[PDB]
């Protein structure tokens, strides 16, 4: 695996060499010689299917650790975990804003990104890893946040919807499905408290800030993008180590930038000086629950609340279960570690209240002719 | 039974022999169509470690 991964990384710098040539010729100086035609075909037709199947079979080998072995036997070394992380980052940057240049090979690239994401032991890499490898993973989240911010501001009809077309097709086809898979992978393996710590949190906050900002937007593009945005936001909530819906209790959360970093810092990098101001347009948990309850009892149909059903509800359906285990009413093994008060106030009442509202929402739209959101809501609840 | 540490050596050479040769062969659709499954099968048999 070490030699196989090293060759794959060797082809990654080769891949970056001819895509720039393709970008150059597609911009100026058209020429169909294609000096790297052999390299392009080998990368697309051999490497991508090989990466797709190799890491599908040996997914448990790379996710295994000496503390906890998942596969039949053996576990990847730290260097192997570092290389597979750099492979994901280089491949993601390769396809960034170049989905069209891959032609029919773009579905192959994103499928490799999905499988590489499911085989990322990011806990070990971020804890004990080289700065270069860690900086690559941080740059991926930062780049993802910037692309989503450009996407949402274009969905705000700042542009009719140049680079707007490239950014829009890259995010909805490559960035969003991959980011959803990566967050789901982090949530399943409890990597949130180890990966999203200092600058990933800032990147994840901006992604959380921007995605929810579609509530005050009414367009045709936004209507078809809600299922993708909602699923991505739900996975982010499961992996987010901070209770962004309960900023009043953030002082008791160890995995927060406002506790890990000094007040002297957090000013060299732009931060709003208060946890409540990170995403101020997100209603607090108490407010959010009241709004859903009011809509459910009012008998409102799906047409007058598409944002809540497609985005807000999946967020709460994933936020509450995560923080029910870390707050009051949890089954606490906290005889030694019970001194810090819980950073959340989620109890079984919140989950019970939300479930009752969801059931009332469904029956309000029980007899309508078309509702494709019911199947998506069922799996989230 | 299990491999005898010599079949794995043959399998490892078989993988890199095809991989290196295919990396320099000019693109042939027929060759690539059946060489790729061979590499995937070989890679899926060798232990990663």
């Amino acid at each position: 695996a070490f030699g196989f991964l090293q060759q794959l990384l060797r082809w990654m710098d080769i891949s970056q060499e001819f895509i720039a040539h393709l970008e150059a010729v597609v911009s100026s100086g058209r020429v169909e010689k294609s000096p790297h035609e052999q390299e392009i075909k080998f990368f697309a037709k051999i490497l991508l299917p090989l990466i797709n199947q190799y890491f599908t079979n040996h997914c448990l080998y790379f996710l295994s650790t000496p503390a906890k072995v998942l596969g039949s036997g053996g576990h990847a070394s730290n260097k192997e975990k570092e290389m597979i992380t750099s492979l994901f980052c280089k491949l993601a940057a390769l396809v960034r804003h170049r989905v069209s240049l891959f032609g029919t090979d773009a579905p192959a690239v994103v499928n490799c990104l999905h499988i590489l994401a499911r085989s990322l032991d990011a806990r070990t890499v971020m804890k004990s890893g080289p700065e270069i490898v860690k900086a690559g993973l941080r740059s991926f989240f930062e780049s993802a946040s910037e692309d989503i911010e450009k996407m949402v501001e274009n969905l705000r009809l700042g542009k009719v919807s140049k680079g707007v077309g490239q950014n829009l097709t890259y995010t909805t086809v490559a960035l969003l499905p991959v980011l959803t898979t990566l967050f789901q992978h982090i949530a399943q393996h409890q990597f949130g408290d180890d990966v999203i710590l200092d600058d990933v949190q800032v990147s994840c906050y901006r992604t959380l800030c921007s995605i929810y900002s579609l509530g005050t937007t009414k367009n045709t593009y936004v209507e078809k993008l809600r299922p993708a945005l909602g699923e991505c936001l739900a996975r982010l909530a499961a992996a987010m180590p901070v209770a962004f819906l309960e900023p009043q209790l953030n002082e008791y959360n160890a995995c927060s930038v406002y506790t890990t970093k000094s007040p002297r810092e957090r000013a060299i990098l732009g931060l709003p000086n208060s946890v409540e101001e990170m995403c101020p347009d997100i209603p607090v948990l108490d407010r959010l629950m009241a709004d859903i309850g009011g809509l459910a009892e009012s008998g409102a149909r799906y047409t007058e609340m598409p944002h809540v059903i497609e985005i807000t509800l999946p967020m709460l359906c994933s936020y509450l279960p995560r923080w029910w285990e870390r707050g009051p009413e949890a089954p606490p093994p906290a005889l030694p570690a019970g001194a810090p008060p819980p950073c959340t106030a989620v109890t079984s009442d919140h989950l019970n209240s939300l479930l009752g509202n969801i059931l009332r929402i469904i029956v309000n739209n029980l007899g309508i002719d078309e509702a494709t959101w019911m199947k998506r809501l069922a799996v989230f609840a | 039974g299990v491999t005898s540490e010599e079949e794995l050596h043959l399998t490892r050479k078989l993988f890199w022999g095809i991989f290196d040769s295919l990396a320099h062969k000019k693109y042939d659709q027929e060759l690539y169509r059946m060489a790729m499954p061979c590499l995937c099968a070989i890679a899926g048999a060798l232990p990663p470690d």
